[PDB]
């Protein structure tokens, strides 16, 4: 068993490695940097960037070993500007920034309301209401254009849609972000979320001591974005708490996640408020970017779009209109979501700190090492996916249960996988059902759209769609 | 059963269930 130091590497000087990364590839192209590194070093390597050293893997077979050796309270890589902000400005932390027993207590309480089938069934009509209103926005814009047609960049509208959805399931109340005249303070919350992510990038790979010294402007902007996030989330939670006491009525109808947690959970109010903040912020940029990519791949692959429409129409008929029943009759659509995340992951990597020593590819990796799975590079790798550039949803329906082995990694894995996974899957599946029933989607002057790293991975340039009523 | 019966892991291995299985469930 080969020692750690023999794992291929650019070298042990983290600051020099950072220098070469910035010069040759650039901060906003870390995903390409991973691709290039596997081509240079093979299927496993180590790289110290600034202060942080990691081992990087790409093989699903190595991924399987990593996750099998996982302990009861897994830890991923913590974003240092996020940590520094919460510590310095003394903001209560939620499940994202907690560890061990304190993380477990939050997670178990939250899973009961946001992950469990018994809870999630209640999300359906709340998410369906928002998606139906999105459809109406588009029909209205089509009428106004006068051409039987609507063309536009809808990224801003997708951010608003994602915000309506997450707020509706949390608060059981519509915020009005899909109306013609919008709440400017809710729009300020949406913009801050984007800014928090974008401003995170120049501070990555640096200790907090170096942030304020060499990234002072960025840090200041980053602090301001988090302050907006916390101000507004706290106001929402505070108002809800008091209005609940003003209306003091037991409800038989479902009122949302916050009502459930305030009404009956082991969580303190302060843990609840901290987690509400993280759920709201997690709810905005991820599902909206993923949906945008999905529409892009449907416009790029019109045969696949047709197949998906036909399955949705059959499912609506078969279910006699019931959404709950429909969602079990659209396997190809759910596959196309897996396929969208394969090509366009939100998260460049998954990461785990090892609890015990571990052997990967005949190399000994000591306990406490950070191991990263390169999700983006895996998805483009022709040895792990047949024709990786092809958008092919049936790939996930293959009875060859080897082709999909540890491939579906967009939401992570295990007990500390994405907390919003069910919300996101349901929101996106329900959105696409309504869209496919109502419109055909095209891109005029279609061209390949690249990816940029803004903490989350994002389209590198605007995408302008054309929608035809179907 | 680490996630404790909420379909949020796969430690109880004895569409959503199908995906947890690729990476029957006891809960
Ligand atoms: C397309 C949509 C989304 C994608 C692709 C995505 C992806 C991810 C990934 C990869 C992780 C890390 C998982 C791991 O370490 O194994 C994560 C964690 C997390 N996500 Fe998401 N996410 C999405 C939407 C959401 C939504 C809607 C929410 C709101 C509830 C959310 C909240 C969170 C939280 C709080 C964590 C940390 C959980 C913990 O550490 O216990 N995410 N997500
Ligand atoms: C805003 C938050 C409250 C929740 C957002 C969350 O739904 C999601 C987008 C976050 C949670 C953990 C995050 C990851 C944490 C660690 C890393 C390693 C770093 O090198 C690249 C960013 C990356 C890969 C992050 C990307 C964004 C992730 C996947
Ligand atoms: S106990 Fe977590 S999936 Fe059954």
């Amino acid at each position: 068993p080969r020692p750690f130091n023999e794992i291929p590497s650019p070298g042990d000087n983290g600051w020099l490695n950072l220098y070469h990364f910035w010069r040759e590839t650039g901060t906003h192209k870390v995903h390409l940097h991973h691709v290039q590194n596997f081509q240079k070093y093979g299927p496993i390597y180590r790289e110290k960037l600034g202060n942080v050293e990691s081992v990087y893997v790409i093989d699903p077979e190595d991924v399987a070993l990593l996750f099998k050796s996982e302990g009861p309270n897994p830890e991923r890589f913590l974003i240092p500007p996020w940590v520094a902000y919460h510590q310095y400005y003394q903001r209560p932390i939620g499940v994202l920034l907690k560890k061990s027993a304190a993380w477990k207590k939050d997670r178990v309480a939250l899973n009961q309301e946001v992950m469990a089938p018994e809870a999630t069934k209640n999300f359906l009509p709340l998410l369906d209401a928002v998606s139906r209103d999105f459809v109406s926005v588009l029909h209205r814009r089509i009428k106004k254009a006068g051409s039987g047609n609507y063309s536009g960049d809808i990224s801003d509208d997708l951010f608003r849609f994602a915000f309506e959805s997450i707020t509706n399931v949390i608060f059981g109340e519509r915020q009005g972000m899909l109306e013609e005249v919008v709440n400017p303070e809710a729009q300020r919350f949406i913009d801050a979320i984007y800014q928090m992510f974008h401003t995170s990038v120049p501070m990555l790979n640096l200790p907090p001591d170096l942030f304020r010294l060499f990234r002072t402007k960025t840090w200041k902007d980053h602090v301001a974005a988090w302050d907006v996030i916390f101000s507004k989330a706290d106001i929402y939670t505070q108002n809800f708490y008091w209005e609940l006491r003003q209306k003091g009525s037991v409800h038989h109808d479902y009122r949302g996640i916050l009502y459930r947690l305030l009404g009956d959970s082991k969580m303190s109010f302060e843990d609840i408020k901290a987690n509400v903040t993280e759920m709201l912020a997690g709810g905005v940029d991820t599902t909206s970017m993923t949906l945008q990519w999905h529409l892009y791949e449907m416009a790029r692959n019109l045969k696949v779009q047709d197949m998906l429409r036909a399955e949705v129409l059959a499912a609506r008929h078969q279910a006699q209109g019931d959404m709950a029943t429909m969602l079990q009759l659209v396997p190809l659509l759910k596959a196309s979501i897996k396929e969208t995340l394969r090509l366009h992951p939100i998260s460049v990597t998954l990461q785990r700190y090892l609890v015990n020593d571990l052997v990967l590819r005949d190399y000994m990796i000591p306990a406490k090492t950070l191991v990263q799975v390169a999700i983006y590079a895996l998805g483009r790798e022709p040895t792990f996916f047949f024709d990786p550039e092809n958008f092919d949803p049936t790939r996930w329906l293959s009875k060859d249960k080897n082709i999909t082995y540890f491939r579906n990694l967009g939401f992570g894995w295990g007990v500390r996988q994405c907390l919003g996974r069910r919300i996101a899957e349901l929101e996106m599946t329900i959105f696409l059902i309504n869209m496919l029933e109502n419109f055909r989607v095209e891109i005029q002057h279609l061209s390949d759209v690249g990816t940029t790293f803004n903490l989350i991975l994002m389209p590198e340039k605007p995408i302008s769609f054309t929608f035809w009523p179907f | 059963g680490a996630c404790e019966g909420t379909l949020a892991c796969s430690t109880c291995h004895l569409d959503e269930e199908n995906d947890m299985l690729d990476l029957r469930l006891g809960c």
